[PDB]
């Protein structure tokens, strides 16, 4: 009850906080490669 | 006893000799006595170290002390083969006619372990053959069970 | 497969159940320990000659029982220490995987085939034959608090009231005492002996004649008489059962008339057997009971079993008795396998909670969190079925493989999802479309981890074991999941996956999902732009993996190895080792400083001090002592600085400001059947001849040598113990004879008086108990109370001892040992940080060559498998990328193509090393597991990517650089959602600090490393492999 | 394994009732085959050592190692290990009065290897700050020290 | 020559303290005689290898 | 395999030898059973040429 | 009885209470599988209920 909610709530943040990281990094090296061709 | 006293002891039962003039340097009592009486020389002259006896006796090293039975230097240079440091026991003044608490001399060991160079460097500055252990035997009758026949020509 | 499946929705729900079903009954009957049997078997025979001096017990006992340790099969190395308190253990070490049973029956039956070559003493103390490699699980204690009550009388009320229900309780095999039971101890006094002209010799015959028991027969018979009706057993005079019928003993009747007694000349006592060592649990006398768990028993349920046993023995006992519960390591299993189990289901909400992310559908996340417990529960029941256990190793594995779980059925669904978004079909027709695409994939992809996996479990040594265990429960778990994937899966996504019309992909529904949807849009169009711009120029990208290869080899060469991390147990260990000649009152003073220290200083995260005096883990004498301290529960010790690792420094620095001793402290290790395991045991044996002195000689030769390379050697240092002095006794025949004295008495005497002597056994209470004949304390200590203690002569007139003596000083060692029945000298080391055992161990070898002649030099411990385990990685590996290239090729139908997916192996290893190098790890061996779930995971999505091009440019006869892009398109969001999944279930393991963190840590840093690198350079460079690949063939 | 385990089991039933003269010597119970595998030998190429030294030599530092290397169900030694052999005379031991029983009296004597405990054992005394093993009597190394008995 | 309880003291509750740590075990019964002859029964689950 | 653990046992204990002492082998029943196997090889391998 | 006297079982009385124990267990196994591999042999949750 209390652990599942708190870890549920970790993760219904930490979920697009992540996404937005990865998709972020790609972006990056995308432009990136985009520069060395 | 003292700090530098055990890490003296320490030292010669070792076999460190750096060690052992740093510590002299810092003033050690070159006396320390172990729990059973013993002391550096009678350490180095079990485990048969010469240059550490040497530094000893430079230093102002009792020769002729004894441990809770009576064995000094010489009864344990005698019946180990140590030669060197017989000598330089004796050259800095060594009772070659000790007695321990149960009336034995170094010429005893030497017999008992058969060696003879030991009973010859001893004879040479007064080894009394003739002195009588606390049972009544002589270094002519240990050679004479040990089997050992030069010995028992070199004492007589 | 998969269609027969789609058709039969209700023929896979059953399988799922069955599969179920066989879990949880696993799950309620398997095993549960912290570890699985990793070190390999040892057998001790353990014997003990009282009043005995290691030289004694070294040739009378020791070489005579390993000169008829002859004819044993899968014998790897015998060691054996000899000690002057009259103990001696031989260590009989043989192959892994040698079922200890027999080899113990065969060593008991060698020796029993011995024993009459041992004298009467060691026969009636006992040899026993022990399993060594089998530590304990707890301890528990018994104070007094009261009354003081000696540790004997504690020690005897454990032996007496809490030995048998301990042992009868469930999961408890070997139950071992700390103390030892009652005993008849007889302290004479020399004086009133003399008194009355006695001798001991006197004493042991008149309790041995007066304390046995009589065979006297029956009172009628056999052959009876004829008309005799009674038959009765007669019972003569028996043993004697307390201190006054011991003391109603005739020894002698005096002229005058009267008659001596023991009372008189003789002080009686119920006392220990041993008094060797002691114990104190926070400055209070204490007893100990060792429990040892049973092969096929759970920890947990065995712990609180004993817990309730000793609950209900509370009633029953004297006032002032209360168990403490030292040394308890069970709650840290649960804490670790709690906290595993908590990664599990976490990980199994997260996938729910990305499949909704990214598909805005609850049907369709119904179907992956159905799909892994399936998968795990099976996983449970293989385990069960190959007599496994559940324990970190298996734990670890099982979490590792949540990801290729995870990874399986994402791939399904989203593909399913995709189709029938794109072409508008309905759920069945989608299903039959991606299983056709996905389904030899999947296969290869099960065939390709098995190549990867299976090969670490045929390592060898103790190593082999850990690999195993993750090695067997990764392959059960994928296998299962690609069953799974083809059976289960398909079944679901064609039934619960309600249809949605084509043309909506997620344009619309206002809100945040409607905001994911356009963003991850914009994101793949522009990963597709970047790869399309990409592949116009190839060799730009060739090189810069030629630099990432160069920077893994590079991290791989600088990261330094282990073997496992040090965990915090809540116990740590602190050992006391004074110099020579000390004695045992001195040794507890220094344990009660430590003690004090440790409950005022770090009052704040201490529970106990457990404090042995008698028993360092090298030496067993006055001079050595340890001590047990456990800690408050981790709840009650927040922060890094109340941690084990910090203890123990602040300890050791404390330490380091007392006199006259080396008091150290260590934190409990890894896996405690072995050792520090620095992969560094050494050593010498006088092969040929030499004693005691040349061998010590070489040795510190050797340390002296090894002094003057520091940067590949460190800490050198022996684990024995150094000679220290020995009062002779040179006793002369002569005189003893011209005075009519019996050699024997006199060795009895001098025996009896100053050593002790098992004379026979008494009846106390309803157990049979020893009678030890000694001195009183007084006439032991010095030898000038030698001459206190006189013999009968013949003549009958006394004689002194110092008739005949002749005593002396020596030096001699009070611990021998030897390896392989060869006198020898171990030696301790460690590598030099910065370089590898196997330079160290190469360089003590070159120093060994350099040693007299008679010396030789062997290997134990670790070092001993570090010489096997040292060349099978590499061919193991080899065998496993050749399999998987053939594997590959085979799925591909080309000997070219499969290379596009063995390069991807640098981009996550390369992240796994990044990872390591900044927390500060080492390639441990969860690191290397990580390391081939990473590897495993990036050729999964290497495998999907280039089938959906190579069946693009073949069926729809699409071009190259078309069929990557779309590929890579269709390929994106499956990648994403599972690394993000694994990511997240992994996150805990590397910001966790308490119970586990190490090994939670080497886990997740190089898995996390792993998926991001690969995540985001395979979507990169795996097109250019592709395009590369088939353009030059 | 097992029947070695069952006739070891059934032959401790028996040793009580063998003669120490046996027990002593050491009954042994092997899995051995009937046909020698390999057969080692051991010469010197320079003339000084005979059989025995050779012999000796060879069952003191080769045999009880090969005894042991997983395989190994016996080993038979084509010589013998050293003993003190004392070769008695019986007029020289009429001329002063004795027998091989005072003979062997007197080594089971001499020739031992005592327990005599140890300075400050346990337990204790308060104060006590010395602990030595003491040390009476040793195993005999020696013919010399074997004729030195009395 | 040895009375029973004598025996179950000596012999048969000494070696009944170990035996209860033995795997696949069911049961175990003891006797202890007058003629000092002693017996201690062991018992294991079925599909246990003697 | 025994023979090869013994023969590398004798390996390791040679050095350690006095001057003179040298093994020999007077009877070992290995040898053949390697060459033995080593000529039906050989014989296999000529029949794949042929 | 008197209190701190308890009974137990052994030999075939022990087996036969096994049994008595073992067989209501062994009715629901046997019965749910026929159920399961029915629902199998034949794709229905209705028919196996028949």
């Amino acid at each position: 009850m209390l652990e599942l909610l708190k870890s549920l709530v970790f993760a219904v943040i930490m979920v697009p906080v992540v996404m937005a990281i990865i998709l972020g990094l790609i972006y990056g090296l995308g432009e990136v490669f985009n520069i060395f061709s | 006893g003292s700090d530098l006293g055990k890490k003296l002891l320490e030292a010669a039962r070792a076999g460190r000799d750096d060690e052992v003039r740093i510590l002299m340097a810092n003033g050690a009592d070159v006396n320390a006595a172990d729990v059973v009486g013993w002391t550096p020389l009678h350490l180095a002259a079990y485990w048969g170290h010469l240059e550490i006896v040497e530094v000893l006796l430079k230093n102002g090293a009792d020769v002729n002390a004894y441990d809770t039975l009576g064995s000094t230097p010489l009864h344990l240079a005698a019946h180990f083969g140590h030669l060197e440091i017989v000598e330089v026991l004796l050259k800095n003044g060594a009772d070659v006619n000790a007695k321990d608490d149960n009336g034995i001399t170094p010429l005893h060991l030497a017999a008992n372990r058969g060696h003879l160079e030991i009973v010859e460097v001893l004879l040479k500055y007064g080894a009394d053959v003739n002195a009588q252990d606390k049972f009544g035997k002589t270094a002519f009758d240990i050679s004479i069970n040990n089997g050992n026949e030069d010995l028992a020509e070199i004492l007589q | 497969m998969p269609n027969f499946f789609i058709d039969r929705p209700i023929f896979a729900w059953v399988i799922a159940i069955i599969i179920m079903l066989a879990g949880g009954l696993a799950i309620l009957k398997l095993p549960v320990a912290q570890y699985p049997t990793i070190a390999p078997p040892a057998v001790t025979i353990s014997a003990s000659y009282p009043g005995a001096d290691a030289k004694t017990v070294q040739d009378t006992v020791t070489q005579v029982i390993e000169q008829n340790m002859n004819g044993i099969d899968n014998l790897m190395y015998m060691s054996s220490n000899s000690d002057s308190t009259g103990t001696v253990q031989i260590t009989l070490t043989f192959e892994s995987g040698t079922d200890a049973d027999i080899a113990q029956v065969q060593v008991q039956n060698k020796l029993q085939l011995a024993m009459p070559l041992l004298p009467q003493e060691v026969q009636q103390q006992g040899v026993s034959v022990e399993k060594s490699s089998s530590s304990f699980l707890m301890v528990v204690g018994v104070i007094n608090t009261d009354g003081t009550m000696t540790q004997e009388d504690i020690s005897d009320y454990v032996a007496a009231n809490m030995k048998d229900a301990i042992s009868r309780t469930s999961g408890v095999g070997d139950v071992q005492l700390f103390g030892s039971q009652y005993a008849m101890r007889i302290w004479m006094n020399p004086n009133e002996l003399n008194k009355f002209q006695l001798t001991p010799v006197d004493v042991i015959t008149a309790i041995k004649a007066q304390n046995a028991q009589v065979a006297a027969g029956q009172l009628g018979g056999t052959p009876p008489v004829k008309g005799q009706q009674l038959n009765a057993s007669i019972i003569a005079q028996t043993r004697l059962t307390s201190t006054e019928e011991f003391g109603k003993i005739l020894l002698k009747v005096n002229q005058d008339g009267s008659r001596v007694l023991l009372r008189d000349v003789a002080k009686i006592e119920l006392g220990g057997e041993n008094y060797d060592i002691i114990a104190e649990f926070n400055g209070q006398p204490a007893s100990g009971l060792g429990i040892k768990l049973a092969t096929g028993a759970n920890a947990l349920d065995t712990a609180a079993a004993i817990r309730a046993e000793l609950a209900k023995m509370e009633p029953f006992f004297p006032s002032g008795l209360k168990i403490v519960y030292p040394y308890d390591t069970t709650p840290f299993v649960k804490i670790s396998i709690h906290e595993v189990v908590k990664t599990l289901v976490e990980a199994i909400i997260l996938v729910f909670l990305v499949m909704y992310l990214f598909l805005q559908n609850f049907r369709a996340t119904l179907i992956p969190t159905i799909a892994v417990p399936v998968v795990l529960l099976g996983t449970f029941a293989v385990l069960a079925a190959f007599g496994f256990s559940i324990n970190t190793l298996t734990m670890f594995g099982m979490v590792l493989a949540i990801g290729l779980l995870v990874d399986d059925a994402i791939v399904v669904v989203e593909n399913v999802e995709r189709v029938m978004a794109e072409e508008g079909l309905p759920p069945k027709e989608a299903t039959r479309k991606s299983m056709g695409q996905i389904q030899g994939a999947l296969v290869g992809i099960a065939m390709v981890l098995s190549a990867v996996f299976v090969p670490m479990a045929f390592f060898g040594g103790s190593t082999g074991a850990i690999y195993r265990q993750f090695s067997i429960t990764i392959v059960s778990a994928m296998a299962l999941s690609v069953l799974v994937a083809l059976i289960l899966t398909p079944a679901l996504c064609a039934t619960m996956l309600k249809p949605i019309a084509k043309g909506d992909h997620g344009e619309g529904k206002k809100g945040f999902f409607g905001w994911f949807n356009r963003m991850f849009e914009k994101s793949t169009h522009h990963y597709t732009d970047s790869v399309g711009g990409i592949l116009r120029s190839t060799g730009r990208y060739l090189v810069l993996y030629l630099i990432i290869v160069v920077g893994m080899a590079y991290l791989f060469v600088r990261l330094p190895s282990s073997f496992l991390p040090d965990e915090d147990q809540g116990v740590f260990m602190t050992m006391v080792q004074l110099p020579a000649g000390a004695t045992q009152e001195r040794t507890q003073k220094v344990l009660n400083e430590v003690t004090h220290y440790y409950l005022t200083k770090e009052k704040n995260n201490v529970e106990s001090v457990f404090a042995v005096n008698g028993f360092g883990f090298a030496g067993r004498g006055q001079n050595t002592g340890i001590a047990f301290v456990s800690l408050k529960d981790w709840a009650d010790r927040p922060g890094e600085e109340n941690k084990v690792e910090a203890i123990t420094m602040r300890a050791t620095r404390a330490f380091s400001q007392i006199k006259d001793a080396m008091v150290f402290a260590f934190n409990l290790p890894a896996i405690v059947e072995l050792g520090t395991a620095t992969g560094f045991d050494f050593e010498l044996i006088d092969q040929a001849g030499l004693g005691h002195e040349k061998l010590t000689q070489a040795r510190n030769q050797l340390l002296a040598e090894a002094a003057k390379h520091p940067d590949m050697l460190t800490s050198v240092r022996p684990n024995g113990l150094e000679d220290t002095p020995q009062f002779k006794i040179d006793i002369d025949q002569e005189k003893a004879q011209a005075l009519g004295v019996s050699i024997n008495d006199i060795n009895t005497t001098l025996g009896a008086a100053w050593g002790g002597s098992y004379v026979n056994d008494f009846i106390d209470r309803g157990r049979v108990k020893k009678v030890y004949v000694m001195s009183e304390a007084k006439y032991r200590m010095l030898p000038d109370d030698i001459g206190d203690w006189y013999v009968r002569a013949a003549d009958g007139q006394m004689v002194p001892f110092s008739a005949f003596s002749s005593s002396r000083w020596e030096y001699g060692s009070p611990r021998l040992e030897r390896y392989n029945g060869l006198p020898s000298m171990e030696i301790l080391g460690q590598a030099a940080p910065g370089k590898s055992t196997g330079e160290a161990m190469e360089l003590m070898e070159q120093l060994a060559s350099k040693l007299p002649t008679g010396v030789g030099y062997d290997w134990t411990g670790m070092s001993y498998q570090e010489r096997l385990s040292g060349n099978q990685a590499p061919s193991l590996y080899a065998i496993s990328l050749i399999v998987v290239f053939l594997c590959l090729a085979a799925l591909y139908e080309s000997w070219s193509i499969p290379f596009s997916v063995m390069l991807v192996v640098p981009l996550g290893v390369i992240g796994a090393l990044l990872a390591a190098t900044f927390r500060g790890l080492t390639n441990d061996v969860y690191f290397q597991v990580g390391l081939l779930t990473t590897i495993g995971l990036s050729a999964k999505n290497a495998i999907l990517i280039v089938e959906f091009a190579k069946d693009l440019m073949d069926k729809e006869g699409k071009g190259l650089i078309e069929a990557t892009l779309d590929a890579v398109r269709m390929r994106l969001r499956p990648i994403l959602m599972t690394s993000l999944a694994f990511i997240l279930g992994v996150m805990p393991l590397v910001i966790s600090t308490g119970a586990g963190s190490g090994a939670q840590n080497a886990v997740g840093t190089g898995v996390m490393g792993g998926m991001v690198t690969a995540t985001v350079l395979a979507i990169f460079f795996v097109p250019v492999f592709f395009v590369v690949v088939r353009r030059r063939f």
